């Protein structure tokens, strides 16, 4: 899993790969890990599909009740707070990295990370999933904040692609959604138009030279490609 | 002895339930609801005699869910409480089944809730008539049909084409029956309907209404969410009534 969210001026992007794996087999290659909580507030789920689907459904339910009751929009902080509560109450029995991100008119776009222990941290961007370990340096090196919506979408797609090109546990599509004052725009990049992969990076086209032919010299030539 | 507790009288009637019906008319407000081909409207009086009261703060219209409105008529705080219960019911239902509660089910469950108060002693029946409106998806085509379900303090639940509750609910009804012999009410337009509703309200309460003395709620096939109709548009219907 690779999930992330990034703020831009006036909203957020969420992004995720689509793969759900039972270890080394892919049970679902088109999962949707961007889960709607309210109209403009989403979570990205990582960890146990079961656990995260159960919490998201629970929180989305509570939040719809709550919106009907106060007769007004919900804040992202409220959604994060609830998520945090539930994640923390059940921290021993669930595996669950969440990101809660969305747009509310009081605070603009926000991002909260709620990692396994049930901390809740408000950030500019957040990463989660097994694939996130690959993006920390990518962000450190290549993410400048203050990006436009469209730049930010493309950057999150790149970021996911980089992650899932190295994490065996992430893969497939890249789903994104933006969340701001306007209508949510979901997007889905199929793998074969991924903005990065190792199988198409020109610096990984030359094969490692492992299968040298038997020679009278130490000079390395190439792999032996043919018997003759 | 039977007048004060939920046991049967010798005639086989439940006094406290009958009296709860009088709680419906006691406030002096009338409500009317009506469905047309692709919408449903509910109109209720919204009387603010106190110049110092804040009109937008008092209402008898309530979102139950985004796709179900209701209008409570009667003892206002009892209505507010039923709304809470409805809301809970609707939300427990969405959690359990993953779908928004159909309005006829919600009505039925609120009728069950009321019925209970008439059979278990020492719970006061809520003195309201609840009127849920909403759209409802059909299993054949998937098209949305508009619905009006009432629930009354006895727990009697019903679907309606048009319905009135509150003071002069009889003279309102009589007017709509009469206008149902002319036209077919489910072939009307949201305008012709609202006109009928507003005209029925006006007939019953014996006065012409202004826009700010009503509050109107609506669901439409196009936009199924339940929405307070803005005053501009109620003014235009009220103009269309005084004329034609």
């Amino acid at each position: 899993t690779t999930i992330l969210a990034v703020s831009y001026n006036g909203g957020v992007v969420l992004a995720a790969d689509s793969r759900t794996s039972s270890g080394t087999y892919v049970v679902n290659r088109a999962s949707n890990k961007l889960t709607k909580l309210t109209k403009k507030i989403y979570c990205c789920r990582s960890g146990s599909a079961a656990d995260t689907q159960a919490l998201a459904e629970r929180v989305s339910n509570y939040l719809g009740s709550y919106q009907t009751d106060i007769g007004a929009g919900v804040n992202v902080a409220t959604a994060a707070n609830l998520f945090q509560k539930m994640c923390y109450m059940n921290r021993w029995n669930i595996s669950a990295g969440i990101i809660v991100a969305g747009y509310d008119p009081i605070n603009g776009g926000s991002v909260y990370s709620i990692p396994s222990g049930g901390s809740c941290v408000k950030l500019d961007y957040a990463l989660g999933g097994s694939g996130s370990i690959f993006l920390y340096s990518f962000f450190d090196a290549n993410y400048k904040p203050g990006m436009s919506k469209s730049e930010c979408v493309a950057f999150c797609q790149r970021a996911v692609a980089h992650a899932y090109s190295r994490d065996g546990s992430s893969g497939g599509l890249i789903r994104t959604i933006t969340l701001d004052a306007d209508e949510p725009e979901d997007q889905t990049i199929p793998w074969n138009r991924s903005p990065y992969c190792m199988e198409k990076d020109p610096k990984y086209v030359t094969q490692a030279t492992q299968n040298q032919p038997f020679s009278s010299s130490a000079k390395i030539t190439g792999n032996r490609m043919s018997s003759t | 002895f039977d007048k004060y507790i939920t046991v049967f009288s010798p005639e086989g009637s439940l006094y406290q339930v009958e009296y709860a019906f009088k709680a419906v008319t006691y406030p002096g407000l009338l409500t009317v609801a009506i469905r047309c081909k692709d919408a449903v409207l509910v109109v209720t009086q919204h009387l603010i005699p106190d110049r110092l009261m804040r009109p937008d703060s008092v209402t008898a219209l309530y979102e139950v869910t985004p796709n179900i409105g209701c209008c409570m008529t009667g003892r206002a705080p009892d209505g507010r409480a039923l709304v809470q219960r409805a809301r809970e019911e609707a939300s427990d239902y969405q959690y359990r089944y993953g779908v928004e509660i159909p309005i006829a089910v919600l009505a039925k469950r609120m009728g069950d809730k009321a019925q209970v108060r008439t059979q278990q002693a020492g719970l006061r029946p809520m003195g309201v008539v609840s009127t849920f409106i909403g759209m409802d998806q059909s299993d054949q085509d998937g098209s949305l049909k508009p619905q009006i379900y009432t629930v009354d303090p006895a727990g009697w639940t019903g679907g309606h084409i048009a319905c009135a509750a509150g003071k002069k609910q009889v003279e309102a009804m009589a007017f709509l029956e009469k206008r149902q012999k002319s036209t077919e009410l489910d072939a009307l337009t949201q305008k012709e309907a609202a006109m009928i509703a507003l005209a029925a309200l006006q007939s019953a309460i014996g006065t012409a209404v202004k826009a700010k003395e009503v509050e109107v709620g609506r669901c439409t096939a196009a936009n199924p969410a339940f929405q307070r109709v803005p005053n501009s548009e109620v003014e235009e219907w009220l103009t269309a009534v005084a004329e034609a």
